[PDB]
């Protein structure tokens, strides 16, 4: 088992640290580079910097050296990179990799990073737990000449993400489309989740829609 | 010939005799490289990267003239 | 600085056919030009590295090719898996730097979406805050414009979009765009339209509701 | 691969080695009848040295 | 006036040394490399070695290493090359050549050899100074339109050897052959001219050879 | 090492056509290849370095090209005084080497050599020697092969040949052969022959004599 295991998410204050670990395992730890690579919502990927296993001996991407630092454990075959004075621009997945095998022959011809760990969220932000407000999404009329009728959830002002959305406890899952959460200018997420049912089936047919927010350890079913 | 980052991950530990290498070259920690790096060129024309933090390096260099 | 520039930004291709994805580096890296697969909440995948070289594992259907500061990667026949975003990376220097990426999206026919509003809830209503929702189900080409019009003033600024990714069965996109007033500003109008401009569209479709129905 | 010698000449007026980011010792072989010494500048710049000359000499013995 | 003024010519006999110089004028010595490189009679070049002007460090030709030695004087810009256990194979001209310029900035992009002295001709040889002797070119019979007549100047040393027609009057039709060195070690040429056949009898043909090591003058009607 | 090979070994060209000369290198010396000029009784003279660069003093008619281990000196339109031998010379690695020389010829029509022998002389004979001369005289192409026949017996290893430089005037070559024979082997045979093979000569030509006669 090659394996980049990383730690949990993490929600941090404007100005706080954050300390990501990577544990490598299945692998000669020395023998490769390991890279911290952060993807900001919706961006591309940016170089945080590496570190070299064997030495420890850590190189920086000049726009985060005055606050990161990467260091290692080979007692544990850990890496780790701590970022301090958090701003809301730090907001990303912080991704470990790998790039190798090297020996202690140089070369100017090299290996891609051929292993990533699953990625570490980190929110940067003011804003406290929260969790979600759930309003129904109808129709203003349950009138319809039309075969198809659709009805929803709207999950409103929680911090942090995510919220997990299932509509008739798992049993309805044909013709959902749970969106995802935006920002609002608030500090806060929001996201609707949203169903198409056959309109003969209203008034007989129940839908619920089955909220979670484990951050703040909120439950919330929603009839519509 | 210029340095883009760094070349030496892991170095050659086994201490042999100075008179197997051909070219020294010590390359000063930089915008690209956090550490002090060594190589050295062998009579094969191989290059091998040496450790400047162990002392049987550090002696190869100090002695080389 | 390196900038890597990847072109083009969407590829709309149908299962079967060639996709070739190209990146421009701004000065010379060598060959050390490497390409990333990413699918969506996973880790970048590398599929060719040293802008030729084979990755163990790798299907036999990508490859890459580079001439000078000019490189390009070959998919010979997109299967449904190959529908994702790549990167171009180079490790020549060190900062590494990554091209923005280039979305692999499954071309299919034109669907028309179908269009649905919902009125704020009374629940909501009692908090001072009123959001009006509107649907857009299960249309091709993502490309779509959604106007609100609150008694016949075009609104914005006021409103948040959000995309579903390509569905997995008929490869289509689902849309939701939310209008937030507060209770005050909302009361203070009738009609709450939603405006919806779509390539599968003939005319433009608009859905709307009278506040206190 | 050195294919001849690099050093016609070599920079005389001693300088403090921490102006030095990389430090070049070439042996005599085949294609060389001398030892060379070449250090690259924090500039970029390679300077040919004096391998016969005393403050060279230290500036290698002290170089770590 | 930059220049490379080589030593005289030489002659050697097998298993001796020989030493030539080079001197530089009219440019900064130090800057530019000194090589030697010889051409043997009818041969293409040969690189024998160089030395930096201002190390004194000479780098030769694996070929030549054993026997030959360069040596440079600063003070008087002169680069020397002392060429040992001479052979027969060694009897060429050798060339001094500046390759440059160059500064204690190393570099990978060369400059040719801009300016070469004017060769010293080294001559390996048994043989010590002697006049030549001279022999007619006749047809057997005096008896075709134009005929051919001719001066064997045979076994002299060293070179060269002058060879004019009617003092100088006759150039037409004219050929002096370049010298062939003899497995004995001496030197040996021909000169002829074609003339017409009705002028023999009436015209005179008279060669003027000169080989001034030895003091020799002769005038001979053929 | 490394070898320097030129081709042609002769150019024979008229003044005003252009002239290709090729310089090929066993192994790479990436561009530092020079071009040299050498005339009879002078030292080499510089023309192009690093490939293709311009020397000071040189004409614009001469220019250089390198592709790999392949070189080419070019002269655009032959002048008279560019009639002379060329070497290529590297100086990537030493030891130098130099080509083995290309020499540009002047090209004229066919010109069949004049042939004449010359018996020894009897001042000569007297001495213990005898000194048979074969003359070829203004000739083209330079090719000549001389063939010494005593008794019509093939003689090798006893002759020498001595050519002129291509005429200034007419453009030929003329050649000398001298058979060395002591008085003792010379009295002890009849017939001395040269036999003469041309291009221009639609059969060898024989020039004899017999000795006493």
């Amino acid at each position: 088992q090659v394996q980049l295991v990383q730690s949990g998410a993490e929600v941090k204050k404007p100005g706080a640290s954050v300390k990501v670990s990577c544990k490598a395992s299945g692998y000669e730890f020395t023998s490769y580079w390991i890279h911290w690579v952060r993807q900001a919502p919706g961006q591309g990927l940016e170089w945080m910097g590496n570190i070299s296993p064997n030495s420890g001996s850590a190189n920086y991407n000049e726009k985060f050296k005055s606050r990161v630092t990467m260091t290692r454990d080979t007692s544990t075959s850990t890496v780790y990179m701590e970022l301090s004075s958090l701003r809301s621009e730090d907001t990303a997945v912080y991704y470990c990799a790998r790039e190798g095998p090297y020996s202690y022959y140089p070369s100017r011809e090299y290996y891609g990073s051929d292993l990533w760990g699953q990625g570490t969220l980190v929110t940067v932000s003011s804003a406290s737990t929260k969790g979600p407000s759930v309003f129904p999404l109808a129709p203003c009329s349950r009138s319809t000449s039309e075969s198809t009728a659709a009805l929803g959830c709207l999950v409103k002002d929680y911090f942090p993400e995510p919220v997990t959305v299932s509509w008739n406890s798992g049993a309805l899952t044909s013709g959902v489309h749970t969106f995802p959460a935006v920002l609002q200018s608030s500090g806060l997420y929001s996201l609707s989740s949203v169903v198409t049912v056959p309109s003969s089936s209203l008034g007989t047919k129940t839908y619920t829609c089955n909220v979670d927010h484990k951050p703040s350890n909120t439950k919330v079913d929603k009839r519509v | 010939a210029k340095e883009l980052r760094c070349q030496c991950i892991k170095t050659y530990s086994k201490p042999f005799h100075p008179k197997f290498i051909k070219e020294l070259r010590v390359i000063e920690s930089g915008p690209h490289c956090a550490n002090t790096e060594i190589i050295v060129k062998l009579s094969d024309g191989r290059e091998l990267c040496l450790d400047p933090k162990e002392n049987w390096v550090q002696r190869v260099v100090e002695k080389f003239l | 600085e390196i900038v890597l520039t990847q072109s083009p930004a969407t590829l709309s291709l149908s299962p079967g056919e060639r996709a070739t994805l190209s990146c421009r580096a701004s000065q010379s890296i060598s060959n050390n030009l490497h390409w990333y697969q990413q699918k969506p909440g996973q880790a970048p995948r590398l599929l060719i590295y040293y802008t030729s070289r084979s990755v163990s594992g790798i299907p036999a259907r990508f490859s890459g090719s580079g001439s000078g500061t000019d490189f390009t990667l070959t998919i010979s026949s997109l299967e449904p898996e190959d529908f994702a975003v790549y990167y171009c990376g180079q490790n020549n220097e060190w900062p590494e730097v990554f091209g923005g990426g280039t979305k692999v999206e499954i071309k299919r026919t034109v669907a028309a979406p179908s269009v649905f509003i919902f009125p704020p809830s009374d629940e909501q209503l009692k908090s001072g805050t009123a959001s009006v929702v509107c649907l857009l189900n299960n249309f091709y080409p993502r490309e779509a414009k959604v106007q609100w019009k609150v008694d016949n003033a075009l609104q914005s600024g006021n409103s948040q979009e959000s995309v579903t990714e390509q569905d997995s069965k008929d490869s289509t996109y689902s849309l939701s765009s939310t209008l937030t007033l507060s209770k005050a500003d909302y009361e203070k109008h009738k009609v709450y339209a939603c405006e919806v401009t779509h390539q599968g569209l003939s005319s433009p479709v608009t859905k709307s509701f009278n506040r206190g129905e």
